[PDB]
C-alpha cells in the first residue's frame, strides 16, 4: 500500500527555566494548525499536520493527554499491527522538549510507548483464543557514538562492560543486530520491567539544559506473530502473520553555544548531531521520492538509518512526533522542527502485511 | 598621541602585514633592526611614532601588533626573515593544526587553547596605548581561520573593551576566482557575527586588483608579492592622518560615522592612484582633478560590482603630498556634475574629506613608480548587495543537499545555524533596498 | 609541527615505500646512512614531519612494515637504503596468506597485528603533533588488503579524530595478477570506505600507457612505476613540509573534496614528463602544466573521466609561479569544458601553491581529483563478483577460515550502493 506518514506534532509549555529568564511565547495553535511569530514580529510561519496537540495549555480545546495522543496517533497503528502491518513511530526535536515525556513519559504519566504497549497486550487479550494463536516479542537498545549497545543486559561487573555489537543485512529481511537479546513477552508487565531496566542503563545524563538528557538514541522493538488458520479441510493453522512495529526515542542538536560542555560530553553531542542531520537527508530525500523523484537513499551513512531503513521507508505503517517549545529562546529550534515536520507529511511507504506463508503454498494459492 | 593596533590573522594578513609593516619602517626611515641611523643623522623628531611603534632606551622600536596563523610554516618564515631582530618575539605560532577552511574549528574548537594568548598580549599592548585605540584587522572572508578565529575575537574585545574603533581590511570572495571550494559556507557564517560587534569592515577582492596589476601596472604575472603592497599603501593613506601633519587631518572615527548611516551597512570599498608604472610616470601630470576622476572610475574598483547597478550613500577622500584644498572643491565639483555618478536624495552633503602634506613612498624592487601626490577613496555604496547577492546564491545551491555540512557538525556546529545566518543575510540585503529606494511624500 | 606514520604492507607497497623514501631522502638531502649533508636548512626545518631523528645527527623515518612474511624482508633490508629503516620495525609473521583475504584477516593477521600496532603506539606517543596516516597496499591480494583494513580500523577506533590515508593500487580491467581479485579487493572496500578519510585508487594499467607513451619507454619495470607513484605521495605533502605563498594540508584537502563523507575515492595525477628529448621542445608553464593535468591520459586510476563529471578537485602546484595565471588556468577549465563538471557546486576546484621547486625541475605540479568515473571500476569488480559467487566458484577456500556467505554479500550491496550514489549525481541537472 503506498502510503503515507502520520505526522504529529506536541508545543510543551515552559518551565522554571524561563519563569528565571523570561522568555516569551511564539507558538499559537488555532485548534491544530501551527503558527509561530518571529519575535521581530516581522513574520508569522504556520504550518498543517495531520494531527496536533496544544499541551502548552489544559483547557483551550485541542488539549489532549498521553492517551489522547495515543488513541490519536498510535492505537491505529495498533491496528494496522494487528492487521498484520509492520508499524513505525518515532520521535524528534529538542533537548527539554518532553520527546521521553511523550513517548515513553515517566512513572506517573508514561508515553505512548507503554500506552500502545498495555493496549496491544489487552487487544490480544480481546482475541485469546485458538482461533489464531498469538506470540509476542521484543527488543530493546541503544546507540552512542555509532556505537550499538544492549539495554536489556544486565551488565557484568567491570570498569567497562558497554558491550558494542554491529550490524547485519540479511539480503531479504535487511539489517539487524548481532547478538540483540529479543525476549519473549508474556503480558504488558513483562514489558514493562524490561523498560525499567533499559532506562535505568541507559547511557542518559544531567547537563545545563535539562536535569536528565537522552544523550544516546534508543529504539524499542516488538514483533507481534499470530498463526490463524487456513481455508483447507486439512491442517488449518497453516496460516501466520508477523507484525514488527518499531518505537524510537532520538536525541535533540543540542547546540554547543548553549550546551556548554567538554570531552566526552561534547564527542556524544557531535556523534548525535551527525547522526539527525544524515537522518534528515534520508527524510528529504524520501520525500522527494514520493514526489515521484529518483533519488539515491544514504540509508549507509549511519546506523540509526541503516538498522531503521525499513521503517524510515520499506513497509511499514508509520508515524512521527515531533516535539517543539514555546520559548523564544528557541524558536529557531522550534521552527527547524516545524519545518521538519511539515516536510515529514510528504513521505510515504508502501506497506503490506507480513504473512510469510514460506514453504506453505497459501501465497501460491491466493 | 593616537594608536592603533595592528593584528593579523591566518594566511592573507600576516603576508599582507609583512607587506605592510614593511612599508612602515621605510615611511618612518627606520632600519628592520629597530634602529634610526637616520636619527643618528638628524637627531630628533618623533618619526618613530607612539602611534603604530614602541620604543626603548636601545633606541629599538616595536610596533604594536601581533600576528597568529594556526599555521607555524607561515610565521617561521618572519621568525628567520629579515625582521626576526623587529618584531615582540612572543607572535603565537600555535599551529599545532590549522582550520581547514572550517569555521566551525577556528572559531569553536581549537579556537580555543590559543585565544587566551591572543586577548593577553592585546592588554599588554592595549597598557601602552597611553593615547587612542582603534583596532586594524586583517583578514579574508571564506577561509577558515580569517572567519572563525576573527569572529571569536572581536566578540571578546566588543567586550574587554567595546567602545573602541575596530576596523577590518579583508579581502571579499570573488565571484569566479576562488582557491576553495566552501567559502561561501564560511562567510556568510561570518557576517551573522562580525556584523554585530565590529564597526566597520573595508572590502577588497583579488580578482581586481589583479586586474589593475594587468592594465595599469603593465604586468602580465602578478602575484601576492605586489597585491599586498596597494593593499599596504591603502591602509597607510588612512592612517596617515594620525602620523603626520596636513592642512586636513582625520581620526579613526571619523570614518566610523560619516560612512557609517545606518548600524548594518558599515561595509564599504576602496580605490587609490596605483595607476603609474615607471614608464608612464611620465607623459601624465596626475593632479587633483586627474586622480578624482579615476577613483570612480568603474575599472578601478577592487571589487566586482558597478557602481552604476546602485548609488553612492557616502564617500571619503584622503589625499597625499602636494595637493591644494582649491582643486579639491574644484574636482569634487565636476564629479557631482556628472549624471553617471546617483547619490542618493538624502546626502547633499555627499563627500567627506582629507588631506595629509606627508606624500606616500615607494618600496624598492618594487612596481609603483615614484609620484609627488597620492589619494585614497572609500565608499557605501548600495552597489555592493550584487555581490552579497551572489554568494548567498551559491550557499543556497549547494546547501540544499547539505554538501559539505558533514564537517562543520563533525566539529559541533548545529545544522541550522547556516539557515539563521542565511535569514540575517537576507535581511542585510533587504537592508540595502530600504537605504536604496528614495523617499516620497 | 604535523607528523605521519607510514605504514608497509605487501609486497607492492614496501616496495613503493622502498622507492618513497628514496625520493624523500633526495627532497632532505640525507644519505642512505641517515646523515645530512645537504645545504639549506629547508630540507631540515621540517625533517620531523617524515622523520625522527637520533643521536649523531641521524634521521630515522616513521616507517612501518608489516607483511615481512620473509620473501621480501632481505629484499628490502638488502637495498640501496635498507639501512635507515628502523630494525625494530620490521614486523613479521610467516606463512604468506597466498592471497586469501580471510588469512590476512581473521588468522594470521590478527596473530601480528598487535605487534605492529603496538609499535604504531610508540611511533605515535613519541609524536608531538599527529596528523594521519599513509598506508601502502593494495587490493585483489591477501595481506595488502585483509591486513591493511584490519589495521586500518584499529587505528581508526584508538585515534579516530585522526586521518587516514591510503595509496593503493587497484586490481585492473582486464590484465589481473591472481585471479580472485574480485573476491579479495570488494571485501577491502567494505571495510575501506566505512574506516577511511581519503584514499588514492591507482591502477598498473593506466601507469604502463603513461609511461608506455609520454615517458616513451619501451622497457618500463615496477621499479620505475612507483617512482610515478612516490612522486604523487611527495605533492600531497610539499605544501605541509614547506612553505608557500598559499599553504595546504591533509586536511585541508579532505574537506574541500569530500562533500559526502563515502565519496571519497581519487584519481590522481603528476606534471610534467617529456622523455627527455622533447625537454628541448617546449618550456614550463601554468597553462603548459594544467593542460597535462587535466589530460584524459594522465589519470593513474584508469576510469576515463570524459564518461563521467568531476564533483571536486585539487591542484597543487609547486615552484615560483603567479597566482593569476594560475587562478586564471582554473577558470578555463571550468569555463570550456563544464560538462564534465557539476553545477551544484559553483566552483568545483580548490588550489594550492609551494614555493619550492623539486630536486632537477623549476616547477611541478600534483593532481587530485574525484569524479564520477570511479563508477567504471566498481561496476568491474562487481560484475566479476558476481559471476563468480553464484557458482561459490572458489569460495570454499575463505569458508575453510570461518567466512559465510552473508559477509560476501554484505559488500556487494554496499559497493553497488556506493555506484548508485555516484550515479545520482553523474546526469547534469
Ligand atoms: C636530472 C635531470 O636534469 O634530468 C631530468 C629529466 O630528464 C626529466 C625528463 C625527468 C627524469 O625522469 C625519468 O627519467 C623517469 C624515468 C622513469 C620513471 C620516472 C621518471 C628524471 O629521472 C627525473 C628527475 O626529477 C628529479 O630529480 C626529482 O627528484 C624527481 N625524482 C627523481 O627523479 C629522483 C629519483 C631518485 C633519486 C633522486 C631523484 C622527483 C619527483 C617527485 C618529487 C620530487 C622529486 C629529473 C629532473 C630528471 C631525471 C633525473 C632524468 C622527469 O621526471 C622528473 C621528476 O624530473 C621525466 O620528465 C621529467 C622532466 C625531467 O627533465
Ligand atoms: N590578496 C591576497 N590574498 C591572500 C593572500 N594569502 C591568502 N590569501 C587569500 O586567503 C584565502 C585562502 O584562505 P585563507 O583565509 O588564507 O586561509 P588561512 O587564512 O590560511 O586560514 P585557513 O582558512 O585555515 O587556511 C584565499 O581567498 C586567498 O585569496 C595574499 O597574500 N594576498
Ligand atoms: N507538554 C508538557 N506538559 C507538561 N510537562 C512536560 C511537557 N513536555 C515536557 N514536560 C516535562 O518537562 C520535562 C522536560 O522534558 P525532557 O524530558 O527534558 O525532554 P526530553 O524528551 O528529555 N529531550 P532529550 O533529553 O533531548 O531527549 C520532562 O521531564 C517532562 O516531564
Ligand atoms: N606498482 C607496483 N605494483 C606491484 C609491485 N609488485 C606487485 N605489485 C602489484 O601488487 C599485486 C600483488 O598483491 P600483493 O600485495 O603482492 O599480494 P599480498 O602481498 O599477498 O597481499 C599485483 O596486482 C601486482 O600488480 C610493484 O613493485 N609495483
Ligand atoms: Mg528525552
Ligand atoms: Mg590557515
Amino acid at each position: 500500500f503506498n502510503s503515507q506518514v502520520t505526522v504529529a506534532v506536541r508545543v510543551r509549555p515552559f518551565s522554571k527555566r524561563e519563569k528565571t529568564e523570561k522568555a516569551s511565547q511564539v507558538v499559537f495553535t488555532n485548534g491544530e494548525e501551527i503558527t509561530v511569530e518571529h519575535p521581530d514580529m516581522k513574520q508569522v510561519y504556520s504550518f498543517i499536520y495531520d494531527v496536533s496537540f496544544w499541551s502548552f495549555d489544559e483547557c483551550h480545546p485541542g488539549y489532549a493527554s498521553q492517551t489522547t495522543v495515543y488513541e490519536t496517533l498510535a492505537a491505529p497503528l495498533l491496528d494496522r499491527a494487528f492487521e498484520g502491518y509492520n508499524t513505525c513511530l518515532f520521535a524528534y526535536g529538542q533537548t527539554g522538549s518532553g520527546k521521553s515525556y511523550t513517548m515513553m513519559g515517566l512513572n506517573e504519566e508514561p508515553g505512548i510507548i507503554p500506552r500502545f504497549c498495555e493496549d496491544l497486550f489487552a487487544q490480544i487479550a480481546k482475541k485469546q483464543t485458538s482461533e489464531v494463536s498469538y506470540h509476542l516479542e521484543m527488543s530493546f537498545f541503544e546507540v552512542y557514538n555509532e556505537k550499538i549497545h544492549d539495554l536489556l543486559v544486565c551488565k557484568g561487573e567491570n570498569g567497562q562492560r558497554k558491550q558494542p555489537l554491529r550490524a547485519r543485512e540479511h539480503p531479504v529481511s535487511g539489517p539487524y543486530v548481532e547478538g540483540l537479546s529479543m525476549n519473549v513477552v508474556s503480558s504488558y508487565s513483562d514489558i514493562q520491567s524490561w523498560l525499567e531496566l533499559g532506562n535505568k542503563q541507559r547511557a542518559t545524563a544531567a547537563t545545563g539544559m535539562n536535569d536528565k538528557s537522552s544523550r544516546s538514541h534508543s529504539v524499542f522493538t516488538l514483533v507481534m506473530t499470530q498463526t490463524k488458520t487456513e481455508v483447507v479441510e486439512g491442517e488449518e493453522h497453516d496460516h501466520r502473520i508477523t507484525s514488527r512495529i518499531n518505537l524510537v526515542d532520538l536525541a535533540g542538536s543540542e547546540r554547543c553555544s548553549t550546551a556548554h560542555s567538554s570531552g566526552q560530553r561534547l564527542k556524544e553531542g557531535v556523534s548525535i548531531n551527525k547522526s539527525l542531520l544524515t537522518l534528515g537527508k534520508v527524510i528529504s530525500a524520501l520525500s522527494e521520492q514520493a514526489n515521484g523523484k529518483r533519488v539515491f537513499i544514504p540509508y549507509r551513512e549511519s546506523t540509526l538509518t541503516w538498522l531503521l531503513k525499513e521503517s524510515l521507508g520499506g513497509n511499514s505503517k508509520t508515524a512521527m512526533i515531533a516535539t517543539v517549545s514555546p520559548a523564544a529562546s528557541n524558536i529557531e529550534e522550534t521552527l527547524s522542527t516545524l519545518r521538519y515536520a511539515t516536510q515529514a507529511r510528504l513521505i510515504v511507504n508502501i506497506a503490506k502485511v507480513n504473512e510469510d506463508m514460506n514453504a506453505k503454498l497459501i501465497r501460491e494459492l491466493k | 598621541m593616537r594608536e592603533c593596533i595592528s593584528i593579523h590573522v591566518g594566511q592573507a594578513g600576516v603576508q599582507i602585514g609583512n607587506a605592510c609593516w614593511e612599508l612602515y619602517c621605510l615611511e618612518h626611515g627606520i632600519q628592520p633592526d629597530g634602529q634610526m641611523p637616520s636619527d643618528k643623522t638628524i637627531g630628533g623628531g618623533d618619526d618613530s611614532f607612539n602611534t603604530f611603534f614602541s620604543e626603548t632606551g636601545a633606541g629599538k622600536h616595536v610596533p604594536r601588533a601581533v600576528f597568529v596563523d594556526l599555521e607555524p610554516t607561515v610565521i617561521d618564515e618572519v621568525r628567520t626573515g629579515t625582521y626576526r631582530q623587529l618584531f615582540h618575539p612572543e607572535q603565537l605560532i600555535t599551529g599545532k593544526e590549522d582550520a581547514a577552511n572550517n569555521y566551525a574549528r577556528g572559531h569553536y574548537t581549537i579556537g580555543k587553547e590559543i585565544i587566551d594568548l591572543v586577548l593577553d598580549r592585546i592588554r599588554k599592548l592595549a597598557d601602552q596605548c597611553t593615547g587612542l585605540q582603534g583596532f586594524l584587522v586583517f583578514h579574508s572572508f571564506g577561509g577558515g581561520t580569517g572567519s572563525g578565529f576573527t569572529s571569536l575575537l572581536m566578540e571578546r574585545l566588543s567586550v574587554d573593551y567595546g567602545k573602541k574603533s575596530k576596523l577590518e581590511f579583508s579581502i571579499y570572495p570573488a565571484p569566479q576566482v576562488s582557491t576553495a571550494v566552501v567559502e561561501p559556507y564560511n562567510s556568510i557564517l561570518t557576517t551573522h557575527t562580525t556584523l554585530e560587534h565590529s564597526d566597520c569592515a573595508f572590502m577588497v577582492d583579488n580578482e581586481a586588483i589583479y586586474d589593475i596589476c594587468r592594465r595599469n601596472l603593465d604586468i602580465e604575472r602578478p602575484t601576492y608579492t605586489n597585491l599586498n603592497r596597494l593593499i599596504s599603501q591603502i591602509v597607510s593613506s588612512i592612517t596617515a592622518s594620525l602620523r603626520f601633519d596636513g592642512a586636513l587631518n582625520v581620526d579613526l572615527t571619523e570614518f566610523q560615522t560619516n560612512l557609517v548611516p545606518y548600524p548594518r551597512i558599515h561595509f564599504p570599498l576602496a580605490t587609490y592612484a596605483p595607476v603609474i608604472s615607471a614608464e608612464k610616470a611620465y607623459h601624465e601630470q596626475l593632479s587633483v582633478a586627474e586622480i578624482t576622476n579615476a577613483c570612480f572610475e568603474p575599472a578601478n574598483q577592487m571589487v566586482k560590482c558597478d557602481p552604476r547597478h546602485g548609488k553612492y550613500m557616502a564617500c571619503c577622500l584622503l589625499y597625499r603630498g602636494d595637493v591644494v584644498p582649491k582643486d579639491v572643491n574644484a574636482a569634487i565639483a565636476t564629479i557631482k556634475t556628472k549624471r553617471s555618478i546617483q547619490f542618493v536624495d538624502w546626502c547633499p552633503t555627499g563627500f567627506k574629506v582629507g588631506i595629509n602634506y606627508q606624500p606616500p613612498t615607494v618600496v624598492p624592487g618594487g612596481d609603483l613608480a615614484k609620484v609627488q601626490r597620492a589619494v585614497c577613496m572609500l565608499s557605501n555604496t548600495t552597489a555592493i548587495a550584487e555581490a552579497w547577492a551572489r554568494l548567498d546564491h551559491k550557499f543556497d545551491l549547494m546547501y540544499a543537499k547539505r554538501a559539505f555540512v558533514h564537517w562543520y557538525v563533525g566539529e559541533g556546529m548545529e545544522e541550522g545555524e547556516f539557515s539563521e545566518a542565511r535569514e540575517d543575510m537576507a535581511a542585510l540585503e533587504k537592508d540595502y533596498e530600504e537605504v536604496g529606494v528614495d523617499s516620497v511624500e | 609541527m604535523r607528523e605521519i606514520v607510514h605504514i608497509q604492507a605487501g609486497q607492492c607497497g614496501n616496495q613503493i615505500g622502498a622507492k618513497f623514501w628514496e625520493v624523500i631522502s633526495d627532497e632532505h638531502g640525507i644519505d642512505p646512512t641517515g646523515s645530512y649533508h645537504g645545504d639549506s636548512d629547508l630540507q631540515l626545518e621540517r625533517i620531523n614531519v617524515y622523520y625522527n631523528e637520533a643521536t649523531g645527527n641521524k634521521y630515522v623515518p616513521r616507517a612501518i612494515l608489516v607483511d615481512l612474511e620473509p620473501g621480501t624482508m632481505d629484499s628490502v633490508r638488502s637495498g640501496p637504503f635498507g639501512q635507515i629503516f628502523r630494525p625494530d620495525n620490521f614486523v613479521f609473521g610467516q606463512s604468506g596468506a597466498g592471497n586469501n583475504w580471510a588469512k590476512g584477516h581473521y588468522t594470521e593477521g590478527a596473530e601480528l597485528v598487535d605487534s605492529v600496532l603496538d609499535v604504531v603506539r610508540k611511533e605515535s606517543e613519541s609524536c608531538d603533533c599527529l596528523q594521519g596516516f599513509q598506508l601502502t597496499h593494495s587490493l585483489g591480494g591477501g595481506t595488502g588488503s585483509g591486513m591493511g583494513t584490519l589495521l586500518i580500523s584499529k587505528i581508526r577506533e584508538e585515534y579516530p579524530d585522526r586521518i587516514m590515508n591510503t595509496f593503493s593500487v587497484m586490481p585492473s580491467p582486464k590484465v589481473s595478477d591472481t585471479v580472485v581479485e574480485p573476491y579479495n579487493a570488494t571485501l577491502s572496500v567494505h571495510q575501506l570506505v566505512e574506516n577511511t578519510d581519503e584514499t588514492y585508487c591507482i591502477d598498473n594499467e593506466a601507469l604502463y600507457d603513461i609511461c608506455f607513451r609520454t615517458l616513451k619507454l619501451t622497457t618500463p619495470t615496477y621499479g620505475d612505476l612507483n617512482h610515478l607513484v612516490s612522486a604523487t605521495m611527495s605533492g600531497v605533502t610539499t605544501c605541509l613540509r614547506f612553505p608557500g605563498q598559499l599553504n595546504a594540508d591533509l586536511r585541508k584537502l579532505a574537506v574541500n573534496m569530500v562533500p559526502f563523507p563515502r565519496l571519497h575515492f581519487f584519481m590522481p595525477g603528476f606534471a610534467p614528463l617529456t622523455s627527455r628529448g622533447s625537454q628541448q621542445y617546449r618550456a614550463l608553464t601554468v597553462p603548459e602544466l594544467t593542460q597535462q593535468m587535466f589530460d584524459s591520459k594522465n589519470m593513474m586510476a584508469a576510469c576515463d573521466p570524459r564518461h563521467g563529471r568531476y564533483l571536486t578537485v585539487a591542484a597543487i602546484f609547486r615552484g615560483r609561479m603567479s597566482m593569476k595565471e594560475v587562478d586564471e588556468q582554473m577558470l578555463n577549465v571550468q569555463n570550456k569544458n563544464s560538462s564534465y563538471f557539476v553545477e551544484w557546486i559553483p566552483n568545483n576546484v580548490k588550489t594550492a601553491v609551494c614555493d619550492i621547486p623539486p630536486r632537477g625541475l623549476k616547477m611541478s605540479a600534483t593532481f587530485i581529483g574525484n569524479s564520477t568515473a570511479i563508477q567504471e571500476l566498481f561496476k568491474r569488480i562487481s560484475e566479476q563478483f558476481t559471476a563468480m559467487f553464484r557458482r561459490k566458484a572458489f569460495l570454499h577456500w575463505y569458508t575453510g577460515e570461518g567466512m559465510d556467505e552473508m559477509e560476501f554479500t554484505e559488500a556487494e550491496s554496499n559497493m553497488n550502493d556506493l555506484v548508485s550514489e555516484y550515479q545520482q549525481y553523474q546526469d547534469a541537472t
